[PDB]
This record gives C-alpha cells, sequence and structure tokens, in this order.
C-alpha cells in the first residue's frame, strides 16, 4: 500500500509541475523595460497583481517541496 | 562525492537566438517603424493619432472625391483576387521579350481606336439625370 | 540574427501594378466590345451612364493604387518583411512554452499505462 | 549596405515616379469624367475625350513597362494581401503598420513577461531546494550558473 502512495505521489509531482508551469505561463504580465515605452492591456488576458502573482508562485513552490 | 543523473559539469545551454529579453525593435534595426506611428513621442510629448480613414494621403490631390470609397457604400470591388493573379537571348533581350509580351494585351486588334472613336461619338446631347 | 522569411500570401509591387493595368484595359475592352451596338435595351444615354460609372471605378481603382504606393514610401528601409519573419517568430516561440508543456503532458499520458497496482 | 542603400535610393525614386504618373492619371480621370458631364457634344469634345484616353493609355504604357524592366526594385517590394484589402476598406493603411509593429510590442512584452515569471519560479525553486536540502545546495548553483550564462546576447537592448 505504501508504493501506491508513493504513485501517487509521483504524479502528483508531475501535476504539480505541469500546473506551476501553467500557472507561469498563463498569468504572468507585461513587464516594462523602461518607463517610457507604453504599457497595454488586454480584455482577453488574464492579468493578475504582481504581488499576489508572487506569493500564488510562492506556495505552488512550497507545496511542491512539502509534498517532497 | 556522488555523480547526479543529467547534471554534466561541462553540458552547457545558450540563450535564444534572437534573445526576446532584449527589444527586439532595436535588434532588427526597426526603430524607424516605431517612432514614426508611434501615438506619443519618446520626449513625453503625445504624438498625433493617425487618421481612420486615409483622407490625409488622397488630401494633395485634386478630384472631385468627397468621401472614402470603401467595400460597404458600395463604391469599390473585390480588386485584390484580380491583383493576385500570376502566370541565345541576354537577359537585355529576355525582359525586352517579357516587357513586350506584357505590351500585346495593351495595343489593337485587343484596343482598337477607331471602333472607341465611333463608340463614344455614339454620345448624345446632354447628361442625362438620375 | 537569422529569422526564417515567410513566401506566404505575398507579392510584389510590380505584379499588382502589371495585374491592375492588364485588368483596367481588359475591362475597358469589355466595356469597348459590348457597347458597339445601340439598341432599345441599350440607349446611348445608358451607354454614356455606364462609361462614367465605369471610370469612376477605374478612377477608384487608381485612388487605392495611390494609397498603396504613398503605404510603400511610409517604410524607408523596406524591411516589412523582417516585421512579419520577426512576428512569425514570435508565433514559433510563443507555442513553445505551451510545447514542452504539452510534452510533459503526452508523457504522462503515455505513463498512465504503466505501473503495477498493489 | 551601400548596395542595400542605393537599392532604397532607387526604389525611393521609383515610388517617387509611380505616385505622380498615378496621380496624372487621376487627373486625366476626374477631368474626362467631368468632360462626360459637361459635354458640349461637340466632336471637338469627342476628339478631346479620345485625347484624354490616350494619354491615360500611354501613361499606363509606361507604368506597365516600368513594371517589367530589368531596373526596377518594384519587383523587391513585398507586399501583402492583408494592406491591400485594408485599403479597399477605405481604413487608413499606416494602421496597419501601427498595429502590426504594436502586435509585435505586445507579443515581445508578453513572452518577456513570461521570461521573467520563468526566472522567478527558477530561482524561488532553487532558494526553497537549499534550504529543504543542504546536501543538494552545490548541485543546484551548478545549475544556475550553467542555467544562466553570461549574457552576449542580452547586454544590447
Amino acid at each position: 500500500d505504501r508504493l501506491t502512495q508513493l504513485q501517487i505521489c509521483l504524479d502528483q509531482m508531475t501535476e504539480q509541475f505541469c500546473a506551476t508551469l501553467n500557472y507561469i505561463d498563463k498569468n504572468h504580465g507585461f513587464e516594462r523595460l523602461t518607463v517610457n515605452e507604453p504599457q497595454m492591456s488586454d480584455k482577453h488576458a488574464t492579468v493578475v497583481p504582481p504581488e499576489e502573482f508572487s506569493n500564488t508562485i510562492d506556495e505552488l513552490s512550497t507545496d511542491i517541496i512539502l509534498k517532497t | 562525492p556522488s555523480y547526479y543523473y543529467y547534471v554534466d559539469p561541462e553540458t552547457t545551454y545558450t540563450y535564444q537566438q534572437p534573445n526576446p529579453l532584449q527589444d527586439l525593435i532595436s535588434v532588427y534595426g526597426l526603430d524607424d517603424i516605431s517612432r514614426q506611428v508611434a501615438r506619443t513621442n519618446l520626449d513625453g510629448t503625445k504624438a498625433v493619432k493617425l487618421r481612420k480613414s486615409y483622407k490625409n494621403q488622397i488630401a494633395d490631390l485634386s478630384g472631385k472625391f468627397s468621401t472614402i470609397p470603401t467595400r460597404e457604400n458600395g463604391k469599390g470591388g473585390q480588386i485584390a483576387h484580380i491583383l493576385f493573379q500570376n502566370n541565345n537571348m541576354s537577359e537585355q533581350q529576355w525582359r525586352e521579350q517579357l516587357r513586350n509580351r506584357d505590351i500585346a494585351l495593351f495595343q489593337p486588334p485587343n484596343f482598337d481606336w477607331d471602333l472607341c472613336s465611333s463608340v463614344l461619338s455614339q454620345f448624345e446631347r446632354s447628361y442625362p439625370s438620375e | 540574427p537569422a529569422l526564417p522569411h515567410v513566401e506566404i500570401n505575398q507579392v510584389s509591387l510590380a505584379l499588382v501594378i502589371r495585374n491592375l493595368t492588364v485588368f483596367t484595359m481588359k475591362e475597358l475592352a469589355q466595356y469597348m466590345k459590348t457597347n458597339v451596338h445601340t439598341q432599345a435595351n441599350e440607349p446611348n444615354s445608358a451607354k454614356k451612364i455606364r462609361f462614367l460609372q465605369l471610370i469612376i471605378f477605374l478612377r477608384t481603382q487608381f485612388l487605392k493604387l495611390y494609397v498603396l504606393v504613398k503605404w510603400t514610401r511610409t517604410i524607408k528601409q523596406n524591411n516589412f518583411h523582417v516585421l512579419i519573419d520577426l512576428l512569425n517568430w514570435f508565433r514559433t516561440t510563443n507555442m513553445n512554452v505551451n510545447n514542452c508543456i504539452w510534452a510533459l503532458k503526452s508523457s504522462l499520458n503515455s505513463m498512465t499505462n504503466a505501473k503495477l497496482p498493489n | 549596405m551601400n548596395g542595400n542603400s542605393t537599392n532604397n535610393e532607387q526604389l525611393q525614386q521609383e515610388l517617387a515616379t509611380t505616385q505622380d504618373q498615378v496621380a496624372s492619371i487621376i487627373e486625366s480621370f476626374v477631368e474626362l469624367g467631368v468632360s462626360i458631364y459637361d459635354f458640349p457634344g461637340t466632336p471637338e469634345a469627342t476628339k478631346g475625350m479620345i485625347t484624354n484616353l490616350q494619354r491615360n493609355v500611354d501613361r499606363l504604357y509606361k507604368l506597365n513597362v516600368r513594371s517589367n524592366d530589368p531596373q526596377s526594385s518594384l519587383s523587391k517590394v513585398d507586399i501583402p494581401l492583408e494592406v491591400v484589402q485594408y485599403i479597399e476598406d477605405g481604413r487608413n493603411p499606416d494602421i496597419y503598420t501601427r498595429e502590426f509593429v504594436e502586435a509585435i510590442r505586445r507579443s515581445n512584452q508578453y513572452q518577456r513577461g513570461k521570461m521573467h515569471g520563468l526566472k522567478q519560479l527558477r530561482d524561488s525553486l532553487a532558494d526553497k531546494i537549499v534550504d529543504e536540502f543542504p546536501e543538494l545546495k552545490e548541485p543546484v548553483e551548478d545549475i544556475i550558473k550553467r542555467t544562466s550564462p553570461i549574457d552576449n546576447v542580452s547586454n544590447t537592448h
């Protein structure tokens, strides 16, 4: 039964990896190289506040290593 | 020391070519295209907004036009389909052959001029108004 | 740097100038041959109206050509294909981060058939 | 670059002469159009509009032969269908350049944001791993220096 929980933990690693990649691919924003360049927004783009963006990055990372 | 799988010190990786980190407008010399259409000038001053129509392009020609011929006003046509149609001797001679075979449609018997003189002479007096 | 040049859905300006010229005098010829004979169905006043409509249409087409040549005059270095190749490179690269994700997901879906349960 | 520069200069001269020939054709068209609308019915006006057609046809000769001569950069001009069908809508073609370069910049900034987000995920993961696993700190730092190489195509902006 222990190996079964191990396999569940292994594909939970893989699901966490693809979920973190999906989150960082979809919910990232648009970064200013300089201040004079135009910052435009898209209604079809899921924009998030950057501080809670980093907080979600942190909690995704910490759940990865607590599962580890 | 224990070696770890697929962590090899001699294995190295480089940046993407071209690198999307840098402003790829400047890498390919496209900055001239950038600020010529920019909505704001890069000195804090707002630049002029481009017009909705091309009236400013055609503003330098004197004609009878006051509106803009579009698809939806019944003034233009599906001309792009026609415009996207496609078909010893030196390069001078061969280019002469190409340019002259592009002249054979431009002369009689394709465009008989006596026929056009007689036909447009058929227009009677005055302009009927519709 | 190297960019894969795309040859899809472009055309030379000489080709569209040639196409417009052959089209305009082909339409001139086609209006020419149909209006040789005058009947009650086609009075010469209606012939003049049709000629006015055709010359207005040709003026419209050459105005479009004028706008096109002005637009080509706006670009100085004639490097619009560089911009198109850069965008097609962007289209390839944006999918690559999705492509590795889908590679991992396909790896998992092929992995599901390979366990050994309790 | 010298060949490209003189090609662009000769191309600009060709564009200017095509534009003035097209302007002459359009002026001749409005002249013969108002001649048709203000027709006096005379044979002289018939010959005049014949003459207008004659100058239009020989202008078409001159700008067709310049569309096929060997010394032509008009073949080197790259034109998509979207700009010509964009003009046929009656709506301004410099917007196509404006919106097109804005799409370039928008995609570049989307990619740069994804780039920085991947960097944040990477180094947060690295710091957290070396916090949990002290025995793995040397391979993690080796991976970091391997996967963050010295910038030779990033120092330029």
